[PDB]
């Protein structure tokens, strides 16, 4: 489950780049 | 793991979009 | 002729001597030579997209040193 939201995390901050 | 996978997928899409 | 790239999420790049009409099975190929990894465990995204193996780095429009991201699968 941490990896999970690690990985939400990050998509969260790359759909904050485009 | 399946939906480590997805997520996965999902990271290099917008990866590789960002760069293009 | 050309050499791209192949980027994993774990941080890793690869460097692969390709030519512009190599499908990507033969990416695949040559990445397993790399790293050890079965062709069918692999993704292969460029451009926002998943890479199908028949098709060629150019119809892709895949050019010289341009980055591929692994993502590998079960
Ligand atoms: C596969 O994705 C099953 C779900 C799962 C959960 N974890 C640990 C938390 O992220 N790993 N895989």
């Amino acid at each position: 489950k941490q990896k999970i939201a690690a990985l939400k995390y990050k998509i969260a901050a790359l759909k904050q780049k485009i | 793991e399946q939906e480590i996978e997805e997520l996965e997928i999902e990271i290099a899409i917008l990866l590789s979009e960002i760069e293009g | 002729s050309m050499q791209i790239f192949v980027k994993t999420l774990t941080g890793k790049t690869i460097t692969l001597e390709v030519e512009p009409s190599d499908t990507i099975e033969n990416v695949k190929a040559k990445i397993q030579d790399k790293e050890g990894i079965p062709p069918d465990q692999q993704r292969l995204i460029f451009a926002g997209k998943q890479l199908e193996d028949g098709r060629t780095l150019s119809d892709y429009n895949i050019q010289k040193e341009s980055t591929l991201h692994l993502v590998l699968r079960l």
